[PDB]
């Protein structure tokens, strides 16, 4: 019902940005929330109905536009690192009615960096199941490792004989920090795929990085949005 | 169903010629809400007239209070002139 | 609106029951909501309560006591899919939604046949088939990386297993999970 | 404590004639306006000084936004009602919500809608149902009763929220709302139509407006015709009223725990 864009975005400090949100449920009220670890959702701005908007709890550094009944866009005028967060658009039939629930958008992950020099896609490697696991459990675990990526904007998925699988799959919820004492540490993500010894006898990682619009003045290949795989 | 206003013109305190008082015009029980009220002194409109905002009754009708400070004299005539959609022409209600 | 308190995290076993409390201290009350939020997903509405009582929606029930300023979300026959965060929100006298920090819910699977073993893959060390009571401790070295406990489900074989991964650049599978309280009968090929 | 009430009204007008706003919403504590909002100002403003000094701008800012949404909802509901009736031109839609804190400490709560100044839908919070006056009201009733949770929210608002607001506003406006100004009462005797003597019992300068006036004959209730004057505002925050009869007679006046007798 609620469609928000973009899913992921890398921004340099001072850069401007606009998050889009549309709903076709004929809802009158629209909201912009940010979700940060260890605290409750915080309302940035809201629009009780078409033709009015007002400040939420954290409006500083943001502005909104209720363009029509369907659309409520959020703008970051001059991006600051404190604005690194997960952004949610939500809609409800009305405000000033107790029981009306919120309908949430899919989320917008925003990373604000002083510069784009530490942005890297992952190195994706697949590890073949051990002979020992096959002769002890008659099951085979394939392990995938996505390493050295920055920022943490990845979607790991498994693909067997041309089709995506969900059974016997476990991906780590949060990636680990390769240099934990470093403020700009790069990341590592693992996932497992378990099959039967008879079945064993390819992993892919979608990275969200830079766009065509971003300026790249380095020797290494531009760290753009891409898919890194291992067979 | 339209309801014509009830119009009542009375002094704030028991009236005594030569003693300052307030003239009230209470317009109530009307529907719809559009109304025009004027207080008159010898047929002429009093300019310094105060009034409450449109008010709501539980029976869905409306009421208002119009008032002006005055000193009554035996020769001065006071009235409240009201117009509403139920009235063909404005109604002039004399102060008794 | 002022304060909403719910536990940071809760752990319970699969097939069992869990109750998530929510206490609120607000200026006025216009209802209490529960939202479910899966890892890296949008929150979805679960329930609404404004008068005292208990309401049942499938395996989920929501309770409210207005006088005690308290609610609970109860889940029955705990399934692995119930691993998610659970958000409690209250509408105050001004219809402002006050959100609780959320409760992360971890469902421990039912390990019928525990076979603790550390294998080497072609390097990475995989600690698998251990029992849900085993807690995987993090690394202390700058080059060694230990992941968190993961649960995978092979629906065709109705088999569930626990697993943790380890890698470095000197590094041996025997010393890999030494930081954790490893089961005594762990297989080391 | 005496009986007190909190009520909010909403008035919606379609095709408004030059001057009349499309939407008005006014709040009252007893007979005193406390808040106002209209489609022209698009602002929630205090109508009593004790409301202004006790409620922070955060209150006024939050409700302005809610009233902006309630205004839009009233616009659409009135379009839908006019379509249901096949009505063109300017029609009115009204809402009244409120509660009473009775002297015995018990409470009442009500929520009602009118179309063209006539009863349309009446909420029954004790059965969570809507009482419809005709088939168009019945169509709306079916829609409102389909949302069980909004019915419970409404019961909770009337029975808890409304009462808590009333008690808050009673504290803010206590110097005006809980005060008592005793009536000045006089009896006037006059021969009107030849052979007829009229007795007028007149009261003024009293607050609250609740007064009881009755004419008695030889100590017991009169069975003859009594005329009554309306309880009218004097403009200074006090009221006036009267009761008359024709021809041992006495006027009895009770106001805020004091009984007064005027023997002719
Ligand atoms: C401050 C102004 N409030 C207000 C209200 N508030 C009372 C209720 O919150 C409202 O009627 C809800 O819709 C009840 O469910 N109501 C009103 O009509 N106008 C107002 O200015």
């Amino acid at each position: 019902g609620v469609t928000q864009t973009p899913k992921f975005q890398v921004l340099k400090t001072g850069q401007s940005m606009t998050l889009q949100c549309a709903q076709d449920m004929n809802h009158n009220s629209m909201y912009w929330y940010r979700q940060d670890p260890g605290m409750g959702l915080r309302l940035i701005y809201y629009s009780a109905s078409e033709g009015t908007t007002d400040k939420g709890e954290v409006p500083n550094g943001y502005n909104v536009s209720r363009l029509n009944k369907r659309e409520f866009s959020l703008r970051l005028e001059s991006a600051a690192p404190s604005q690194t967060s997960v952004y949610f658009c939500a809609s409800s039939v009305w405000t000033g009615e107790g029981s009306g629930e919120l309908f949430f958008g899919e989320g917008s992950r925003l990373t604000v960096l002083e510069d784009l020099k530490n942005v890297f896609p992952p190195e994706v490697a697949v590890f073949e199941p051990s002979e020992a696991e096959i002769s002890h459990t008659q099951k085979a675990t394939l392990v995938c490792l996505a390493t050295g990526f920055y920022p943490d904007h990845v979607e790991l998925s498994w693909w067997v004989n041309g089709k995506e699988v969900h059974s016997g799959v476990c991906t780590d919820p949060q990636p680990l920090k390769e240099q934990p004492a470093l403020n700009d540490s790069r990341y590592a993500l693992s996932s497992r795929l378990r099959v039967s010894a008879t079945f064993w006898q390819r992993c892919q990682v979608q990275f969200y990085g830079l766009s065509e619009n971003d300026e790249w003045t380095q020797d290494r290949a531009k760290p753009v949005t891409q898919i890194v795989s291992a067979e | 169903i339209q309801r014509t206003p009830k119009i009542q013109v009375y002094s704030r305190h028991p009236a005594e010629n030569g003693k300052s008082n307030f003239l009230n015009c209470y317009v109530s029980g009307f529907h719809p809400s559009d109304i025009e009220v004027d207080l008159l002194k010898n047929g002429e409109r009093i300019e310094k007239v105060e009034h409450s905002d449109l008010s709501f009754s539980k029976d869905w009708s409306f009421y208002l209070l119009y008032y002006t400070e005055f000193t009554p004299t035996e020769k001065d005539e006071y009235a409240c002139r009201v117009n509403h959609v139920t009235l063909s022409q404005p109604k002039i209600v004399k102060w008794d | 609106g002022q304060n909403i308190d719910q536990p940071t995290e809760m752990t319970a076993t699969e097939g069992a029951i869990v109750q998530i409390n929510c206490t609120y201290q607000t200026s006025g009350f216009n209802g209490l909501f529960w939202y479910q939020q899966h890892a890296g997903e949008a929150p979805t509405f679960l329930s609404y309560n404004v008068l005292d009582g208990l309401e049942e929606k499938g395996r989920f029930s929501s309770f409210l006591s207005r006088s005690k300023g308290y609610s609970y979300l109860l889940l029955k026959e705990l399934q692995m899919k119930d691993s998610a965060s659970y958000l409690c929100a209250v509408k105050d006298s001004n219809y402002q939604l006050i959100w609780g920090a959320g409760t992360k819910l971890i469902i421990k699977p039912d390990i019928q046949n525990p076979d603790p073993a550390v294998y080497q893959l072609r390097s990475v060390c995989l600690f698998t088939d251990f029992d849900s009571q085993t807690n995987v401790s993090q690394s202390k070295d700058s080059d060694v990386y230990i992941t968190d406990k993961c649960v995978l489900d092979m629906r065709s074989m109705d088999f569930k297993s626990n697993s943790a991964v380890a890698w470095s650049n000197d590094f041996a599978c025997a010393n890999a999970f030494n930081n954790s309280i490893i089961p005594e009968d762990t297989f080391f090929p | 404590m005496r009986t007190h009430s909190l009520r909010y009204f909403r008035l919606g007008v379609s095709d408004p004639i030059h001057g009349v706003p499309e939407f008005i919403s006014v709040g009252y504590v007893d007979s005193h306006p406390i808040t106002t909002y209209d489609s022209v100002t698009r602002q929630k403003e205090p109508r009593a000084p004790w409301m202004a000094e006790n409620l922070a701008p955060d209150h006024w800012e939050r409700y302005t936004q809610l009233l902006r949404g309630w205004q839009q909802m009233f616009k659409v509901e009135l379009k839908r009602l006019q379509r249901h009736y096949n009505h063109s031109g300017s029609h009115t839609y009204q809402r009244m919500i409120g509660c009473e804190l009775l002297e015995d400490g018990s409470t009442t709560g009500f929520l009602q809608y009118a179309y063209d100044g006539q009863d349309f839908l009446i909420f029954n919070k004790d059965t969570l149902s809507w009482l419809a006056v005709d088939n168009v009201a019945h169509t709306i009733k079916q829609a409102w009763e389909a949302n069980q949770h909004e019915l419970l929210y409404q019961k909770n608002w009337l029975e808890e929220e409304c009462i808590a607001w009333l008690k808050r506003f009673l504290e803010y406006g206590k110097d005006t709302l809980q005060r008592t100004e005793p009536p000045l009462v006089r009896v006037n005797r006059k021969e009107t139509f030849p052979g007829v003597t009229a007795l007028f019992c007149k009261a003024h300068g009293f607050y609250p407006p609740e007064i009881y006036m009755t004419w008695m004959k030889n100590g017991e209730e009169i069975v003859q015709e009594i005329d009554y004057g309306d309880i009218l505002p004097s403009g200074d925050g006090t009221y006036q009223a009267w009761a008359s009869i024709e021809l041992l007679y006495s006027c009895h006046v009770e106001h805020s725990g004091v009984h007064m007798v005027l023997q002719v």
